[PDB]
């Protein structure tokens, strides 16, 4: 069910995002899954353009829904445990150089940091989200 | 102008939406040009006891430094010869000997005036000669090539414990050459551009040699280029006089960003090198490199400032680079028998290369203020370079001189005209060799 | 939770006793002023002494103005007083060449040093005592306090000068009579088997007096080892004028 | 210090940030020295800060060449070589081989040279040096504006950049005395 809301909630996103991956990476969507999400692209288009649009003026009777919808918000902050030990992982606070630093994450420690900074890793494994 | 076009642009879309002189290595026939920069190139700066990255306190030696440091290149030379020679001890000068008696010193003039054969010294060390002088009577050896400030050990007959008869004299040696890494071999053949100023005919700052030379740059699309000062000439007569519109430290910062701006399309890495003629930059010798800041991240990936002189790994391959003209300061102050086929240029390299130094001229030539503890500590050689680049108003040149490839560009104007620049051509030799062989195998000089 | 994220050893405290030379460079005028700005500084303690009595508030209150005015270390700040203390201690090197010219001329600078020493010892809160006792070699440690009351009803009995509440604020510890030279020499107060019951002026009085033997040590060492410095004098004969 | 004036040609002198003296203070940058020239000084301080760049370089490059001299009057032998024969008063001399040599022109000579030419357009400096407020006045009211006082800092600094390239006194060297 939570995959779903986050293929329906993102749905031109994800659709292009697949479109232009490159061989031998995995997929973030297995086959029926992008299925239903081009059934979905394609329906929500024609509700929007037989109710409203083709009675617009000729200049505006065409709309960008790749434009329109948001996208996800990688600086959410997140808890984690770690699985394995890690060393020089660099933290940036606000966006100024002078305050950058390095940090190592030790086994089995809790720690409360940006999602953006950590997301190899738990592709990779490495840790958990608690 | 532009900006009414972009309005119009504007007005007209949104109301339409409603409706060769010298050449080396059998360059000739091949074609010459680089990859643009874009292959495996790397630079390093190379130095010993330490490279010279950054301004330091001149102005404010004084005598007893001066004493040491010519005292430190005597006996430091002198250890490494007497152990490549296996010499037991050096005599004092100021001791007799009715027989040969093997001595350590450096060569001198006993006044102002140029070096010649009857006017010669030889000064000792301090830990043997303790600083002593002796004159030098050369006519009993057979052959000799000397300059004042050589280091050098020679045998001879001292019968008063003051005046020398020489006997024998003992060649300087230079060091090893580089061993380059597997980075180094992880590379295929380069193109290297050397050029040195002055940039201008020495009566108009108009640049007109500057853009000619971005112009070759843009059209060769060399991998590295190597440019040498003045970029803003203190014997230029603008320059001279003061007459410029605009500060020297400007115009030069206007002429290193013309360089940048109208060569980055060809990609070529630029390196900078300083010399005592840039007005706007500090008089001495060692200069420090310059100070720039116009750099976008791809400049500052592509560009480098290197101080005078200054010893550049390229690819691995080492390059001596020095804007002054110790050629001509050599020219001037060397002294020979050699009758022979020995060229007064090739002398004058082998002194370079074999006194270890990118100036082992003492006392220096009438323009060239030198910081010696400056010079002690950043003008002498890490390891003896594959290549040496060398500037003069003397004429341009190329030669192999004890394996290593000696270039003369001349300059890049010859004062109110123009002038000449060099290209190389970088191949490392294959691994099976048993013994280096150069790894730059084409050079060529070529007109402005 | 557990969060992650220079001069301060020069100058912990206000406090300094030139131990440490400062390996560093200076200005001409720097040093000149640096110096000349403390001979008036010597010549105003004086100045104070012969408008009233030594060691008042009156002299407190206007003494503490002048350091403001001229901007050399103070009771001590929290904020950056280590440069007001690092300049107190160059121009205190600096100090020491020009009123050597006469021995006369040193006791005289050196008698406006015990005083201003003496004004600043007087100031101390007590968090300043105990970090700097303990911070310094002057130690002087404490044995078996609680017999000090059996001392606060003695001492009483015994001394003119004490009073009991002198024992607890100007705060008793052991430490032998000879360390109270003038008080059993003069027999002023109450000392028992070789011991007095001492506050914290006693050992005042002999950090003046190591001071003085330091820094007399110091005068002779400026007479003797400075002429190799000396490749510039031009200001001592207005410094001794 | 001296300059030519691009409009008209003649070398006008600097010895001081001002001209004149008293009530007839004015900045030396104020006016040419030629009386029939309308040219001020304070239009081409680029032309006068590129002539103190090469002048400043010709007496470092002087500090630089090696020129050193006997002490001895009946010697006075001229050298730009120094000896490594030192004594206990410096190099020994090679011409009268019993007294030593000394530099014609001194580190501190040339530290004292690059003060005087800071010292000569550190027009802050002279304004504060000025030993009434009615001068300071004038001059700041009449003359020195942030305008004028910008183009004296920038000679100014031209002279500073020389001085911090130089070698400032070492506090540490001082523990060499006591």
């Amino acid at each position: 069910r939570c995959r779903l809301m986050k293929i329906e909630k993102f749905f031109p996103h994800v659709l292009e995002k697949e479109k232009t991956r490159p061989e031998g990476e995995p997929s973030s969507l297995s086959p029926e899954e992008l299925a239903f999400a081009r059934e979905f692209m394609a329906n929500t288009e024609s509700y929007l353009k037989n109710v409203a649009l083709k009675h617009m003026p000729p200049n505006l009777q065409k709309v960008d829904l790749f434009r329109a919808v948001p996208k996800p918000d990688l600086d959410s902050y997140v808890f984690l445990r770690v699985r394995e030990r890690q060393e020089n992982i660099l933290v940036e606070p606000d966006t100024d150089e002078q305050r950058d630093y390095v940090i190592d994450l030790e086994k089995g420690s809790q720690h409360l940091i940006r999602y953006k900074t950590i997301a190899p890793l738990v592709a990779s494994g490495a840790v958990q989200l608690i | 102008i532009q900006e009414l076009i972009e309005v119009e642009e504007e007005e007209e879309i949104l109301l339409n939406s409603y409706t060769v002189v010298t050449s080396f290595g059998l360059a000739q026939g091949v074609s010459w040009s680089g990859r643009g920069g874009a292959g495996n190139i790397s630079l390093k700066v190379l130095g010993c006891p330490e490279a010279l990255t950054g301004s330091y306190k001149s102005m404010f030696q004084k005598l007893p430094d001066i004493r040491e440091v010519l005292t430190c290149k005597i006996e430091e030379l002198g250890s490494e010869l007497k152990e490549h020679y296996k010499i037991e001890a050096f005599t004092p000068l100021l001791a007799p000997a009715q027989e040969p008696v093997t001595l350590l010193g450096q060569i001198g003039c006993d006044s102002n005036g140029k070096l010649n054969n009857k006017s010669v010294i030889l000064e000792g060390d301090r830990e043997h000669s303790s600083g002593a002088q002796i004159p030098v009577d050369l006519s009993e050896l057979k052959e000799y090539s000397l300059f004042p400030g050589q280091v050098v050990i020679m045998e001879g007959i001292n019968t008063t414990g003051r005046k020398l008869v020489a006997t024998k004299l003992y060649e300087g040696v230079p060091l090893p050459f580089y061993q380059p890494t597997e980075e180094d071999a992880d590379f295929e053949q380069s193109m290297v551009l050397v050029a040195c100023g002055p940039y201008t005919t020495s009566d108009s700052i108009t640049y007109d040699p500057l853009l000619d030379l971005i112009a070759v740059i843009n059209h060769d699309r060399p991998d590295v280029c190597i440019l040498f000062g003045p970029f803003l000439d203190a014997k230029h007569e603008q320059v001279e006089n003061c007459l410029l519109t605009s500060p020297f430290e400007d115009i030069f910062k206007q002429c290193l960003r013309t360089i940048i701006e109208g060569t980055r399309s060809s990609g070529s890495h630029l390196v900078f090198v300083p010399s005592l003629r840039d007005v706007h930059h500090e008089p001495v010798y060692p200069q420090p490199p310059f100070s720039y800041s116009d750099l976008s991240r791809e400049d500052k990936k592509q560009v480098q400032f290197v101080s005078e002189p200054c010893s550049l790994s390229i690819n691995g391959v080492i390059f001596g680079l020095t804007s002054t003209d110790l050629l001509f300061h050599l020219g001037a102050e060397e002294i020979s028998s050699s009758s022979g086929t020995s060229d007064r240029f090739s002398r004058i390299l082998k002194h370079i290369l074999t006194q270890r130094s990118y100036y082992p001229l003492y006392p220096p030539q009438e323009d060239m203020a030198i910081d010696y503890e400056s010079f002690y500590v950043y003008a002498q050689l890490p390891v003896t370079p594959d290549v040496l680049i060398i500037p003069s108003e003397l004429r341009y040149f190329v030669k192999d001189v004890l394996g290593c490839v000696c270039v003369n560009p001349g300059r890049l104007t010859k004062g109110q005209v123009g002038g000449t620049f060099a290209r190389l051509y970088l191949r490392r030799p294959a691994a099976d060799g048993a013994e280096r062989q150069s790894p730059c195998i084409a050079v060529q000089v070529v007109r402005i | 939770m557990e969060f992650s994220g220079q001069r301060n050893a020069s100058y912990p405290h206000c406090l300094q006793f030139y131990l440490q030379p400062p390996s560093e460079n200076i200005s001409l005028i720097e040093f000149e002023n640096l110096a000349i700005d403390r001979v008036k500084l010597l010549k105003s303690v004086e100045n104070l002494g012969v408008s009233y009595v030594k060691g008042t508030e009156q002299y407190q209150s206007k003494l503490e103005s002048e350091l403001r005015k001229l901007k050399f270390s103070y009771r001590e700040n929290l904020e950056d007083e280590y440069e007001p203390r690092r300049r107190d201690h160059i121009s205190h090197f600096i100090l020491r060449l020009a009123y050597c010219q006469s021995e006369e001329l040193r006791r005289w600078f050196i008698q406006q040093e015990m005083d201003l020493l003496r004004f600043r010892f007087s100031i101390l809160p007590k968090d300043k005592i105990q970090d700097f006792l303990k911070d310094s070699q002057l130690q002087f440690e404490a044995i078996s306090d609680e017999e000090k009351t059996l001392r606060e009803q003695e001492i009483v009995a015994s001394s003119p000068s004490l009073s009991g509440l002198k024992l607890g604020f100007e705060s008793i510890y052991k430490i032998p009579f000879a360390d109270a030279l003038d008080l059993f020499r003069g027999r002023k107060v109450y000392l028992e088997d070789g011991f007095a019951y001492v506050p914290l002026k006693d050992i005042v009085a002999i950090i003046l007096n190591e001071f003085r033997a330091k820094l007399s040590k110091a005068l002779a060492l400026t007479a003797r080892s400075l002429p190799a410095v000396q490749s510039d004098e031009r200001l001592q004969p207005l410094l001794n004028h | 210090f001296k300059c030519p004036c691009p409009t008209c040609g003649t070398e006008n002198i600097y010895d001081n940030v001002f001209d004149g003296s008293g009530t007839d203070m004015e900045p030396s940058l104020y006016r040419c020295s030629n009386i029939d020239c309308k040219a001020s000084p304070l239009t081409f301080t680029v032309q006068l800060s590129n002539k103190l760049i090469m002048d400043i370089r010709r007496f470092i490059k002087k500090y630089y060449d090696g020129w050193l001299i006997c002490e001895e009057p009946t010697c006075r032998n001229r050298t730009r070589h120094l000896p490594l024969q030192f004594s206990r008063t410096g190099p020994l001399c090679p011409a009268c081989m019993k007294a030593t040599l000394q530099p014609e022109y001194s580190d501190k000579s040339l530290y004292t040279q690059l003060c005087f030419y800071r010292y000569i357009f550190d027009a802050e400096c002279a304004l504060e040096k000025l030993t009434t407020d009615h001068e300071k006045d004038k001059l700041k009211k009449q003359f020195f504006t942030p305008k004028v006082l910008q183009d004296y800092r920038k000679l100014k600094n031209t002279a500073e950049q020389f001085l911090s390239r130089s070698g400032e006194v070492n506090l540490s060297k001082l523990f060499a005395g006591c």
